[PDB]
């Protein structure tokens, strides 16, 4: 009767993973070949899926008794912390090779250099995801600090109130319906969280006088370091490194959305009797529990236990293997999302099954919504 | 092999004392700290107590004053003197010990038991 922990000396190559286009500049340049900038694109779609399949499952599933056991070894947090700060390294370093040596790269390796920096901004915010959801005061300026070097420090207040409390649901913008294609969810999701937060927080300074353009506005205060970031690191390398900046900032954007989409994809709360609706629930989230893909992304694969309790660290966080299953680990259904038509040969007949097969719990793209039904016979 | 017995439950007056204890065995390790975890009705378990190789506690805010975590005995011994009874304390206790190796591996053995519901 003992947890003994499966993956415990292997959670410190998250310390290295976000070093990966540095060392791949590195590599690349020392060898003389070119393809070696692109390397955090196979690592994240080709090899890390591959050796998913190559372990297995998970055999570590915490017991219930041992959460106030596992919250309270620090080695969990101090593995965060570390990572706030190497994401900026990774960003200046980059950027002062691209314009020391506009002179001798070709245009591939620019795209290439920035890509594989937009892919670890989301790690990024997967480290500002996992620091929000504390009550401690270290951790949330934390938060705010690594969100900025992507601009994507609203967030905060996006993702818990708004989020945390209509996930699942016709009104939230990152709940997807069961019909609809990642583009015109991007476009629908994108300034959905903006135009949001931006109403929330004026709303809730306005009981008082302290006028909105205010200092403790939490919208408005990481931008303090993203303006003097960019401005700095601009006019300093010289206007050359423009076409670069914004190609990372855009892929960091896509892989925070395309997360959302596959998490809650076309699940949805029932409503009680001329009320309101009803509170969360496990089978409402998809979740997975492969191994190294679960390594990389603190455990996020677990999703539905997530919301059922916000608040616990990504290491007693449970497994469930009843609630509902995604086919695969993450990187293969990002890989899927992009392309919808077999996304829809799939995940389609998936959502059918598993919620019930009728149209009362099932959230059908509110743009055509008498085709989504009169075909695939549903009930109403 | 390795399993934790213990004594001590019962129902007493609500300004009274109690005794836990609990005490495993079969350990080719020297290196932990055993510790008490409450289950409050409705309440996820929080800790109540728990004492390092030297001897540290840490106990939750709220019992600070009327609970004693103490060793002193044959090894895998430790004895907690409860006393100053309420009754909007009162749940069931796991007795809860842990394990250690070298800080470099500091693999972490967890072990869990539990009874002797207070009153
Ligand atoms: C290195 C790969 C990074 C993947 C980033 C995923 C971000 C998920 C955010 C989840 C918010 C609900
Ligand atoms: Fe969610
Ligand atoms: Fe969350």
């Amino acid at each position: 009767i003992a947890y003994r922990d499966r993956k415990r000396p292997f959670w410190t190559l998250s310390v290295l993973w976000p070093v990966s286009p540095l060392i791949g500049i590195y590599l690349a340049h020392t060898t003389g070949v070119g393809a070696f900038f692109w390397l955090t694109l196979a690592v994240w779609y080709l090899i890390i899926p591959l050796l998913d399949w190559v372990l297995g499952d998970d055999q570590s599933n915490p017991p219930e008794a041992v959460v106030p056991a596992l919250e309270s070894d620090r080695y969990y947090r101090i593995l965060t912390y570390l990572t706030v700060p190497i994401h900026y390294v990774v960003l200046i370093g980059s950027a002062w090779y691209v314009s020391t040596h506009y002179g001798s790269m070709t245009w591939y390796d620019i795209l290439g250099l920035a890509l594989s920096v937009g892919i670890v901004n989301g790690l990024a915010i997967n480290t500002g995801h996992e620091l929000g959801h504390k009550k401690t005061e270290l951790e949330r300026w934390l938060a705010k600090i690594v969100l900025a070097v992507v601009g994507y420090g609203h967030f905060f207040i996006e993702h818990n109130k708004g989020h945390h409390k209509d996930v699942a649901t016709p009104e939230d913008p990152a709940s997807a319906p069961f019909g609809q294609s990642i583009y015109r969810f991007a476009l629908r999701e994108i300034p959905g969280a903006i135009i949001r937060a931006w109403n929330s927080e004026k709303e809730r300074l306005g009981r008082l006088g302290h006028s909105p353009w205010s200092l403790q506005n939490e919208v408005l205060q990481p931008l303090l370091i993203t303006i003097p970031l960019y401005v700095g690191l601009i006019a300093v390398l010289g206007v050359k490194i423009i076409p670069f900046l914004l190609i990372q900032i855009v892929f960091g954007w896509w892989q925070l959305t395309s997360a959302n989409y596959i998490e809650h994809y076309g699940l949805l709360r029932q409503k009680l009797p001329d009320g309101r609706y009803e509170r969360c629930q496990p089978y409402h989230s998809w979740n997975s529990n492969h191994v190294m893909s679960n390594l990389i992304l603190f455990h996020l694969q677990r999703h539905s236990d997530h919301h059922a309790h916000p608040t616990r660290r990504y290491q007693s966080l449970r497994d469930f293997p009843d609630l509902p299953t995604l086919p695969s680990g993450y990187p293969l259904m990002f890989a899927l999302s992009y392309f919808p038509p077999l996304w829809r040969a799939v995940m389609d007949r998936r959502v059918l099954d598993v919620c019930g097969r009728d149209a009362r719990k099932i959230n059908i793209d509110p743009n055509q919504r008498e085709k989504i039904i009169h075909k695939f016979n549903l009930l109403t | 092999q390795v399993q934790l017995q213990e004594s001590g439950g019962g129902l007493v007056q609500a300004g009274g004392s109690l005794r836990l204890s609990c005490a495993a065995s079969g350990t080719i390790s020297r290196y932990w700290t055993m510790g008490w975890y409450r289950q409050a009705p409705g309440k996820e378990r929080e800790l109540v107590a728990g004492i390092s190789e030297g001897g540290s506690t840490n106990y939750a805010d709220s019992v600070k004053g009327r609970f004693t975590i103490s060793r002193d005995n044959a090894k895998n011994t430790v004895y907690l003197q409860m006393n100053s009874l309420k009754p909007e304390d009162t749940a069931v206790y796991y007795c809860a010990v842990t394990y250690r190796g070298p800080w470099f591996n500091r693999d972490p053995h967890y072990y869990w038991g539990q009874g002797t519901q207070v009153t």
